[PDB]
């Protein structure tokens, strides 16, 4: 996964 | 071992040179503790996913904090610094590390392979190649040799508490790893058996139960709040029978200090 | 890099071609090692990660000095102090006459001082052999090539399929133990010590299994009295021939009682009783050590  | 004392002394010398800045997060204009906690939590999953050693995880967290201690990093690049750190850590500690492609894969192609390779290079410049950092995991290993008898619920649970401390930079950034490890061992020992920080270890570390108190207080709070925390990767991990399920054990309600 | 001039290739190694080079401004002579930063592969290899970070903590007259590390876009250069040859080449150029005994004794003394310094700094060398020991013309010898060296702040897990040259491998590694200990460096060194004395590899085996039997033929098959736990070991087989310890004076003829006393303690089967590098430096064998120069 990407995250922010 | 004839060097086992020398190592301990030498590890205590090295932990002071590998210390990150105390309040680095607040001169960091775009990121925070809360997003550092999401990163580290993510790193625990990546370790589980690739069956990495616990040490690789402690190492990567040390690199990240030391790096963020002198470089401003935008939120969209935070994961890149973390993913480069986990690569270096694996290269340093793992027998065979995962390929860069796999590190690119876990991000969901959010960065390119070259971007990772250039970050690795950047992290190496900033840390000046100083990769051999002492970790809470290391001192725990040294402390375990002073237990009678060997009680592996205490070992698992002390590991577990030491991993939790990786997640929150406030407060754990202001303790040395030898102190957090002491605090974790006492707490785990106290919890399973009602026992206390042994005399053997006071003699070894020169750390009274009393000088552990500030850090032991924090770790008690953390332990008590653990089922409530935004991040849950570590509890997930320590439910495994491989860790005798210590994540499920009930924290004691008072320390009795 | 602009301040270095290459003089000649001085052989190949872990990270490829090694050059002798000279600093154009100070006059200093230096061995350059070049890593090619292939931006398509794996980045900096783990051999460089380990050698750089470990060698930077290790400062000792018997460990090669890492002088500098040079970074560019596409290249990483390592800059080491220059030593003109290794033990292996010295031993082939010394075959026939042999290496004089006072020089063996001096070299072993120096090597144990470097090893003691590594081990007390939580560093395992992991790959000691005549090729990885370098000498100058004044009679120094130095541990080199830290590409496999490991920090053992946490015990180091062994390779399932050892990559490292059969002949200097400790018995516990061959029987498939779970972790290395400092003991594995001592065993290598005991082997090198015998090789300098006899002019020949102590245990020249062909396969993991033949390596073990060559050790058992010279030292005798170990049993639970000698080595508490051998029979519990992963690669241990009850069908191992039961050879009886052969006579130590016939293994290393040219060595006095103190030589054989030390050498046999460096070859104890049990990693727990093998003499450490620190205790070996107090051995009576080194009571008359001096510092001769090689020819």
């Amino acid at each position: 996964r990407r995250x922010f | 071992p004839d060097y086992h004392e020398d190592i301990h002394t030498y590890l205590r010398e090295m932990e002071v040179k590998c210390k990150p800045k105390v309040g680095y997060m607040k001169k960091q204009p775009d990121i925070t503790n809360s997003m550092r906690a999401i990163l580290v939590d993510w790193l625990v999953e990546v370790g589980e996913e690739y069956k990495l050693q616990n040490e690789t995880l402690h190492l990567a967290v040390n690199y990240i904090d030391r790096f963020l201690s002198s470089m401003s990093v935008l939120r969209g690049k935070l994961q890149l610094v973390g993913t480069a750190a986990m690569l270096l850590a694996s290269k340093f500690e793992e027998i065979y590390p995962p390929e860069v492609a796999e590190f690119v894969y876990i991000t969901d192609d959010t960065y390119t392979k070259k971007q990772v390779l250039r970050m690795e290079h950047l992290v190496l410049k900033v840390l000046t190649f100083d990769l051999a950092a002492p970790t809470v995991n290391q001192f725990l290993t040294q402390y375990f040799l002073h237990q009678q008898p060997a009680n592996c619920k205490v070992e698992s649970l002390a590991m577990f508490l030491g991993e939790l401390s990786l997640i929150d930079a406030d407060p754990y950034l202001k303790y040395l790893p030898s102190v957090i490890a002491g605090a974790a061992f006492h707490l785990a020992l106290y919890t399973v058996t009602g026992q206390s920080w042994p005399e053997s270890l006071i003699r070894k570390t020169g750390y009274t139960l009393e000088s552990l108190k500030p850090c032991l207080m924090d770790l008690h709070q953390t332990y008590l709040k653990a089922p409530q925390h935004a991040q849950q990767s570590i509890r997930e991990k320590y439910k495994n029978s491989k860790y005798h399920g210590v994540s499920l054990l009930n924290p004691p309600e008072t320390l009795n200090l | 890099m602009e301040n270095f001039q290459k003089v000649e290739k001085i052989g190949e190694g872990t990270y490829g071609v090694v050059y002798k080079a000279r600093n154009k401004l100070t006059g200093e002579v230096v061995a350059l090692k070049k890593i090619r930063l292939d931006t398509e592969t794996e980045g900096v290899p783990s051999t460089a990660i380990r050698e750089i970070s470990l060698l930077k903590e290790l400062n000792h007259p018997n460990i090669v000095k890492l002088l500098d590390v040079i970074h560019t876009e596409n290249k990483l250069y390592l800059v080491f102090e220059f030593l003109h040859q290794d033990l292996k080449k010295f031993m082939d150029a010394s075959a026939l006459t042999g290496i004089p005994l006072p020089l063996i004794k001096s070299y072993l003394f120096q090597l144990l001082q470097g090893l003691a310094f590594c081990h007390s700094h939580r560093v395992l060398h992991r790959d000691l052999k005549p090729q990885n020991l370098l000498i100058n013309t004044e009679g120094a010898i130095k541990l080199a090539d830290f590409g496999l060296a490991r920090a053992f702040g946490v015990p180091v897990r062994t390779y399932t399929h050892e990559v490292v040259t059969l002949w200097y491998r400790a018995p516990e590694i061959l029987l498939g133990c779970k972790y290395y200990s400092t003991a594995v460096d001592i065993w290598s060194l005991g082997c090198i010590f015998a090789e300098m004395v006899t002019r020949r590899a102590l245990f020249p085996g062909d396969s993991e299994i033949d390596q073990l039997f060559r050790i058992f033929r010279t030292l005798g098959t170990p049993d639970e009295v000698v080595w508490p736990g051998v029979t519990s070991m992963p690669d241990y087989k009850p069908s191992f021939p039961k050879w009886a310890r052969q006579d130590f004076s016939k293994v290393v003829p040219p060595l006095d009682e103190d030589g054989r006393s030390l050498l046999s303690q460096m070859l104890h089967y049990d990693p727990n009783k093998r003499i450490s590098a620190k205790a070996a430096l107090a051995h009576p064998f080194f009571q008359d050590v001096t510092k001769p120069v090689p020819h």
